[PDB]
């Protein structure tokens, strides 16, 4: 929850929280516990409710909850964290990146360090230089 | 060339001789021209 949870979503976790109100620790026992995210909109599993118990005296209040979705921000990570990448570019979409394009995706900005490009390349190279954009980025976001 | 070769390496030939001068300058360019690595590269793939 360090600031990359934003404002709107913050309050409509407290708003399906609040649903069931009660001074912060009644009626959101552990018998609530799947019913306030069920509410809310997408569906605790067996595996969800595990991860809600993992590290939990013994009735959760507000603080403990939105840690708990602290770690369920792990969920949903896939498609946009590549959604701007492929709005700003890969306009033509084939993931193959050319080879001024690459030079300017490795165009350091600001930070501008060194020998992890020429890192990647021994650690790895492809060939057919041309380097994949997609194998490139799949590496770190793993 | 590797059908004849045994012929010409019998009996030499001026010919061969001016063929070798010619490959001479067309592999010094290719190793002194740079783009021209990059370029082949990408009329090679293009080709497949």
């Amino acid at each position: 929850m360090a600031d990359q949870l934003t404002e709107e979503q913050i309050a409509e976790f407290k708003e399906a929280f609040s649903l069931f109100d009660k001074d912060g620790d009644g009626t959101i026992t552990t018998k609530e516990l799947g019913t306030v995210m069920r509410s809310l909109g997408q569906n605790p599993t067996e595996a969800e409710l595990q991860d809600m118990i993992n590290e939990v005296n013994g009735t959760i209040d507000f603080p403990e909850f939105l840690t708990m979705m602290a770690r369920k921000m792990k969920d949903t990570d896939s498609e946009e964290e590549i959604r701007e990448a492929f709005r700003v570019f890969d306009k033509d979409g084939n993931g193959y990146i050319s080879a001024a394009e690459l030079r300017h995706v490795m165009t350091n900005l600001g930070e501008k360090l060194t020998d992890e490009e020429v890192d990647e390349m021994i650690r790895e190279a492809d060939i057919d230089g041309q380097v994949n954009y997609e194998e490139f980025v799949q590496m770190m976001t793993a | 060339v590797d059908y004849n070769r045994a012929k010409w390496l019998k009996e030499p030939n001026p010919e061969a001789e001016e063929l070798f001068r010619m490959v001479a300058e067309v592999f010094i360019y290719w190793s002194k021209s740079h783009n021209f690595k990059r370029e082949e590269q990408n009329f090679v793939v293009q080709n497949e």
